[PDB]
């Protein structure tokens, strides 16, 4: 077909991309923080130096054995613990 | 392909051929019923829907405002936040 | 963009309702003019319902005082309020130090309409 | 290359059939319920009503515009177009035609007049620089405010005035 | 027919129902009531459960109201913490939240 | 701090009409409101054919084939 | 027609009367037109059959009716053929392709001039069956010969009144 | 630094207190299933496999603990958001296949049209009736803070 840079087609698709892409990522980014404005206060991201110590600390709270707890490293900054005996 | 040559058109009310136009019209009583049913769902989120913080709300009402007129004294502060 | 003409415009109070009452009266023999009796009733419809609303809440006002927080020029502020609660956990770390026990204070009213002691 | 999406006959000339029969559908010919009485000379018309033609006679049919309407692209046998329009509001605005009501009823179509979507390319291609988008407003505008219960009753009976022409197009 | 014959028979009989079959003053009522939902009923539903909720978030937070002034006590974040997330604020939950820390911690 | 009464008629009716007024304008005022009405027009209506093969015929017409209807 | 409600002859004639315009006034060419009113006019018709029977000789209400009925009749006629005639266009467009390119073209109509032949025979038939309904005619039928003129070249009496 | 997760105190309940297991019910595994994948850039939501851990459980029905109680609570909830996911599936499929056979003589660009936005609004209209016939609508804010607050949750030291 006869393709032109100026012609309608590709002309509004730009008209386009620059009237809603701007408004759509504010939009979004907006939603984002409002998602991420509860997500803090509901659990907020805690640091700690040493993950054994942490670990031992939190065995002792919580009362529980660390034998029958499983402890794994999901990531390089991400440590789970979980419980061996469940269903 | 190759349309049918032998159509017998429509000749008045009372004689007709089936068309896409009465197939249209078939297709709004459809979408129309559609309408009615679908309004269920506003009407029922309205009449079902509640909005109560627990269940003591109306153990409060059973025990200390039977006949909804008991006044309590207002601290503004309580609800206003500061 | 748009239909056909088929009827007075929104602010024509005088044309609106006689097309509302004949949506009563005079049977529509075409469907433009059925949807202008539905678009001219939902005029009134939607009055009557705004109406009595603000009728009901002047004949029975809401008693609480928390609907002071609904003022206009409160509504920034109230949406600033929620993207700034302090970051933690929703479980409690500490027991919370309250002057009253809520929860007991309750039960004893509850199960005798008399505070406790 | 030829008008666009217009059927060529050869080259580049165009199959323009259809917009002269959405042209003679307008009946553009002035129209009065009295005949004109014997030893009566030119109908009134003052310069000021004179001049309301003045953007609006001067069209050349040539059909820039109609071809450069996206809405006549899509429905050309149901959308009356830009010039075609743009004549019907000329009998209109016309002091000298008595017949406006009868015009308005006929054009207050869904199809006919309002797949006009404001797009301007009608004006802007327009040879002699006449405005077909600011005439369409217009005629929409004074159909919105003038219009009445009976105007379908009035398009009938001028169909029925017209049971006795020739095939064509015609008000019906 | 054998066993296809029923076959055939039972979906003829299931498949009669047809938009056409319909008479020509319910094929518009229906119509017409399709139309009336759209127009005058949605735009309505929604001003009638804004009414409820007015309503029934009155009568919580009132209850709330009754409940400090028999308790006689000005201690309001007691009563419903504003600084706590979620639905948390209100007292009934942070006593369950309190029962969940004491029976998880030692 | 302690008021007899509070008034709350004012601010909940001006929420009503904001709220309703907001709502009802933007479903009956608007001629953007009947934009799907254009679109179909533009580029639906009148488009049809029965002529035409088109899936859900077809396997409506396949499935009837395999369970001998 | 099941029905207790009873009217006068004037609200008989009145009824009947306004029928009778809205249909005849009604732009028949746009489908959507007759997609939605048809089903608005058929109860309509239905009542006012029941109310005008008994005047079905009267001088006045009795041409209001045979009028009303016959332009009924028409009104379906016409639409039949236009509705085979938009067939026909939409068939020709999906065969131009995507973007008229044929890119996904369709097959095209093998038997175009037999259709036109066939078309063009009914549309004389609408003529000859209602002479009292020539311009509803040719606001359907006959613009939409005009249109399949375009796509094929065929001839038909009135032809040439649509610059053909 | 590092980040240390580790179960909830609400999960250590449900833990402590359990008897046996409790049987998955024919509409909690579809459910469960039709659920959407949540990915975790952060951990603050419960998602279809702490659901599951959360149905696996058994509670004693008579048990007057005050902790056990807010565990059956916890359940409750979890249970009637599991089962409401069950109406999007049919919701979407009414939503693409009706308009689809309605608009079959119609031209491809109807189709792409109309199909995308009666697919969303059918998936709408099926998540609404879900909810609704999963009693989500009566319950009140303490159910439903107790139904989603999270399975794991970043260590906070001392
Ligand atoms: C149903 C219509 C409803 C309409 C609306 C209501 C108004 C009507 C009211 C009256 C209804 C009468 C009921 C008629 C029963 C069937 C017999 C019949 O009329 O056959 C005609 C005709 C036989 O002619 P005839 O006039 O009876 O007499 C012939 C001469 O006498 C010459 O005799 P012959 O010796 O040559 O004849 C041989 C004879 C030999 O028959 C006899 O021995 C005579 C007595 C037959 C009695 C049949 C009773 C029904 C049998 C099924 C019982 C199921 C029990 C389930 C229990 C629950 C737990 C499972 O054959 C028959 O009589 C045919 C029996 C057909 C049985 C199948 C019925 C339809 C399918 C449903 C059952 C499927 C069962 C599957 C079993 C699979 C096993 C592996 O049969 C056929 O040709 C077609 C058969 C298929 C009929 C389909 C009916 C439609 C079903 C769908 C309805 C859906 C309605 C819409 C809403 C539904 C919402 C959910
Ligand atoms: C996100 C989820 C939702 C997505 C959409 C879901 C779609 C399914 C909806 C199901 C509900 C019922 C649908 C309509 C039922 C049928 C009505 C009907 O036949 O009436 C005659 C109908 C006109 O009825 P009417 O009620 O007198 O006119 C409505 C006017 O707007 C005059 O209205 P009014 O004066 O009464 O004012 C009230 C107005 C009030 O309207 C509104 O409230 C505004 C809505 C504006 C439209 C928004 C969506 C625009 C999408 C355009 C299409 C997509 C373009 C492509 C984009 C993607 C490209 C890849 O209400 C409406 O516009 C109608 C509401 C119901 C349908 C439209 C629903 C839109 C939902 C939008 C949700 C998102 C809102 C965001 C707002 C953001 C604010 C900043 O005329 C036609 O049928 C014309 C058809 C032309 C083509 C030929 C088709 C064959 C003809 C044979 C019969 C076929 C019947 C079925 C037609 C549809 C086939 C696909
Ligand atoms: C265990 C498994 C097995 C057993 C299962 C259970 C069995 C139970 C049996 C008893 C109960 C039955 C229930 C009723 C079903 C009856 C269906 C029926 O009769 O259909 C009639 C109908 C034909 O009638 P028609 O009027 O002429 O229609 C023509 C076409 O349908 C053309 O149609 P169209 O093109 O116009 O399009 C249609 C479409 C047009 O619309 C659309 O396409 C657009 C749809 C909307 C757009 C948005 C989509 C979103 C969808 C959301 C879905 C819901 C989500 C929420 C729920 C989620 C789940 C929780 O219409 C609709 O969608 C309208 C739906 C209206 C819904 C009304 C709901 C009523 C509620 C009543 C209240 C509740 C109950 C009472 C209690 C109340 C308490 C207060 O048949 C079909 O639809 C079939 C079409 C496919 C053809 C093949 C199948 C048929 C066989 C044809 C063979 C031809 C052979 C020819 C051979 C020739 C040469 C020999
Ligand atoms: C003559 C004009 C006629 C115009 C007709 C217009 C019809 C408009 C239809 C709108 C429907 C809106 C439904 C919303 C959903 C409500 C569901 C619900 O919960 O309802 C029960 C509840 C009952 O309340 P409740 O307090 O018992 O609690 C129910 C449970 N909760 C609280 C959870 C909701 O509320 C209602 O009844 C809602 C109001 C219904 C109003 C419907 C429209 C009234 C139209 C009156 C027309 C007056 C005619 C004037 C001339 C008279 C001449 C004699
Ligand atoms: C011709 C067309 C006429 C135009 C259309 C007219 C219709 C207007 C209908 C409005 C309906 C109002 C519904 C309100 C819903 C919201 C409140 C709610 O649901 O609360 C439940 C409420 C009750 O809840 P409550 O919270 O208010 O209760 C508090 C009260 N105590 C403390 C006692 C409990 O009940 C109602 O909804 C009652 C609604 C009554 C509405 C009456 C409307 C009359 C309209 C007259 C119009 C006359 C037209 C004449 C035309 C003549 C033509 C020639
Ligand atoms: C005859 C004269 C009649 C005059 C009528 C005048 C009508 C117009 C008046 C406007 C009324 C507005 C009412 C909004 C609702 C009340 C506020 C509310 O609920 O917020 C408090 C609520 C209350 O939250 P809260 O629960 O935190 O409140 C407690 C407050 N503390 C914590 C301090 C104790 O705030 C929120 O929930 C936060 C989000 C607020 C969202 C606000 C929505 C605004 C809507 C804007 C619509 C604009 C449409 C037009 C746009 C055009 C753009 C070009
Ligand atoms: C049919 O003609 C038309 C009309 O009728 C005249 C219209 O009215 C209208 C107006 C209608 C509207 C505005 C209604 C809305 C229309 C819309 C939204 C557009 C509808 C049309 C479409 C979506 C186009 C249909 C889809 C396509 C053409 C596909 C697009 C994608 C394409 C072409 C990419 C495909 C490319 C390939 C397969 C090449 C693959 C390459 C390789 C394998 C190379 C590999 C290389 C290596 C190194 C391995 C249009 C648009 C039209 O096209
Ligand atoms: C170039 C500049 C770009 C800028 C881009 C960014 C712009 C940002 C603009 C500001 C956005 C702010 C968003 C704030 C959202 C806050 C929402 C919020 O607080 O909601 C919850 C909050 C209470 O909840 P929580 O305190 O969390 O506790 C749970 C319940 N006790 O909600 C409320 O208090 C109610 C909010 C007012 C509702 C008003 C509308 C009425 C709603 C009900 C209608 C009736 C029922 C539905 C009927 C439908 C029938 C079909
Ligand atoms: C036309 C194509 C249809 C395709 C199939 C669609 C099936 C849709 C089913 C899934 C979606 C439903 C909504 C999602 C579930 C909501 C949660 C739920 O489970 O709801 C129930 C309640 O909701 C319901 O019960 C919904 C029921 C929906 C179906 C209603 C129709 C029932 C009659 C069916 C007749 C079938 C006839 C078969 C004929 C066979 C002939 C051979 C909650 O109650 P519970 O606490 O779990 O326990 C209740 C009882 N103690
Ligand atoms: S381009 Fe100008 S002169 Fe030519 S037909 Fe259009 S309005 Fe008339
Ligand atoms: S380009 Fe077309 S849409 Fe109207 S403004 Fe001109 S006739
Ligand atoms: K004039």
């Amino acid at each position: 077909m006869m393709l032109r840079y100026d012609s309608l087609l590709w002309q509004c698709t730009l008209a386009a991309g620059i009237w809603f892409i701007p408004q759509d990522v504010a939009a979004i980014s907006a939603f984002l923080l409002y998602g991420r404005s509860k997500s803090r206060t509901i659990n907020q991201p805690v640091y700690v130096d040493n993950i054994d110590t942490a670990a031992n600390e939190y065995f002792k709270r919580k009362g529980l054995d660390p034998t029958k707890m499983i402890m794994m490293r999901k990531s390089s900054k991400i440590t789970e613990i979980r419980y061996g005996e469940m269903y | 392909a190759r349309v049918p040559e032998d159509i017998e058109f429509t000749k008045n009310r009372y004689t007709r051929r089936y068309n896409l136009a009465t197939e249209d019209r078939v297709k709004l009583l459809n979408w129309n019923a559609f309408c009615i049913a679908v309004t269920a769902l506003p009407i029922a989120y309205v009449y079902y829907s509640w909005y109560e913080s627990s269940e003591d709300t109306d153990m409060i009402y059973r025990t200390m405002d039977p006949m909804r007129e008991a006044k309590a004294d207002y601290y503004l502060p309580l609800l206003r936040g500061h | 963009s748009g239909n056909a003409a088929r009827g007075p415009p929104l602010y024509d109070l005088p044309g609106n309702f006689r097309y509302a009452k004949e949506f009563f009266t005079k049977p529509a023999i075409s469907y433009g003019e059925f949807h202008q009796q539905c678009t001219s009733l939902r005029l009134f419809v939607c009055a009557g319902t705004v109406g009595y609303m603000l009728f009901s809440f002047t004949m029975w006002p809401c008693r609480s005082s928390y609907w002071k927080n609904w003022a206009v020029w409160k509504v920034p502020g109230n949406i600033m309020h929620h993207f700034s609660k302090r970051s933690g956990s929703i479980f409690l770390d500490e027991p919370l130090k309250r002057t009253i026990d809520v929860p007991k204070t309750y039960a004893h009213l509850i199960a005798t309409r008399r505070l406790p002691g | 290359q030829p008008l666009p999406h217009t059927y060529v006959l050869k080259d580049l000339v165009p199959d323009l059939s259809n917009f002269y029969n959405q042209y003679k559908s307008i009946e553009p010919f002035l129209k009065r319920r009295r005949a004109k009485q014997p030893g009566e000379k030119e109908y009134y018309q003052s310069i000021e009503d004179r001049e309301k033609l003045d953007g609006m006679y001067e069209c050349n049919l040539c059909a820039c515009c109609m071809t450069s309407c996206p809405s006549y692209w899509w429905n050309p046998e149901y959308y009356l177009g830009p010039a075609v329009l743009l004549q019907a509001y000329r009998w209109i605005a016309d002091s000298r035609d008595e017949f406006t009501t009868e015009r308005m009823a006929w054009i207050n179509d869904s199809m006919r007049l309002y797949r006009c979507h404001g797009i301007m390319n009608c004006t802007s291609c327009c040879p002699k620089g006449l405005d077909p988008a600011k005439a369409i407003a217009k005629m929409k505008a004074a159909i919105a405010a003038a219009y009445e219960p009976g105007w379908t009753k009035i398009v009938a009976q001028e169909s029925i005035a017209n049971k006795k022409r020739e095939s064509g197009m015609m008000y019906a | 027919g054998g066993i296809g014959g029923v076959w055939r028979g039972a979906f003829e009989v299931a498949s009669a129902y047809t938009a056409l079959n319909l008479e020509r003053q319910r094929f518009a009522n229906i119509i017409r009531l399709g139309t009336f939902c759209r127009v005058v009923i949605w735009p309505v539903i929604p001003l009638v459960g804004l009414f409820h909720y007015i309503r029934q978030r009155d009568r919580d937070w009132y209850a709330l109201e009754l409940l400090r002034s028999r308790c006689k006590s000005e201690d309001c974040a007691a009563f419903y913490d504003w600084t706590m997330p979620g639905s948390s604020g209100h007292w009934r939950m942070q006593n369950d939240l309190e029962i969940i820390r004491r029976a998880a911690n030692v | 701090n302690k008021p007899v009464v509070v008034n709350t008629s004012g601010v909940v009716n001006t929420a009503v009409l904001g709220i309703s007024g907001a709502w009802l304008y933007f479903y009956c005022v608007p001629l953007r409101r009947k934009e799907w009405y254009d679109i179909m027009m533009d580029y639906v209506h009148h488009k049809r054919t029965q002529y035409a093969s088109n899936f859900p015929d077809k396997a409506v017409r396949t499935a009837l084939r395999f369970a001998k209807v | 027609m099941l029905t207790v409600d009873k009217f006068t002859r004037a609200e008989a004639l009145q009824r009947a009367s306004n029928l009778y315009y809205q249909v005849l006034g009604t732009n028949w060419e746009d489908g959507l037109n007759l997609v939605l009113d048809v089903p608005f006019w058929e109860s309509e018709l239905e009542k006012v059959d029941h109310m005008c029977e008994p005047y079905l000789c009267d001088d006045e209400i009795g041409p209001i009716i045979r009028n009303l009925h016959e332009t009924v009749n028409c009104m379906y006629a016409c639409e039949d053929v236009r509705d085979h005639i938009n067939e026909l266009l939409e068939l020709s467009s999906r065969a131009e392709g995507v973007m008229g390119s044929g890119a996904a073209a369709s097959e095209e109509v093998e038997n175009m001039p037999e259709q036109c032949g066939m078309v063009t025979k009914a549309y004389e038939d609408l003529l000859a069956r209602y002479p009292e309904h020539h311009p509803k005619i040719e606001q359907t039928v006959g613009h939409g010969l005009a249109v399949l003129r375009q796509l094929e070249k065929f001839n038909f009496k009135s032809s040439h009144r649509y610059f053909f | 630094a590092n980040l240390l997760l580790v179960p909830s105190d609400i999960t250590i309940i449900e833990e402590k207190n359990k008897i046996a297991k409790r049987r998955i019910r024919l509409l909690e595994k579809t459910g469960l299933a039709l659920m959407f994948p949540v990915f975790h850039w952060r951990y603050s939501k419960l998602d279809k496999h702490d659901m599951y851990n959360i149905l696996r459980r058994k509670f004693d029905p008579s048990a007057s603990d005050p902790a056990i109680d807010i565990c059956r609570r916890r359940q409750e909830s979890v249970r009637r958001r599991v089962i409401a996911q069950n109406g999007l599936l049919p919701g979407l499929l009414l939503g693409v296949s009706l308009p689809w056979w309605s608009l079959r003589r119609y031209n491809y660009q109807s189709k792409l049209i109309v199909l995308p936005f009666c697919a969303y609004f059918g998936a709408i209209c099926g998540r609404i009736a879900g909810h609704g016939l999963s009693w989500r609508w009566v319950e009140t804010d303490r159910q439903r803070m107790l139904g989603n607050l999270p399975a794991k949750v970043y260590y906070r030291p001392k």
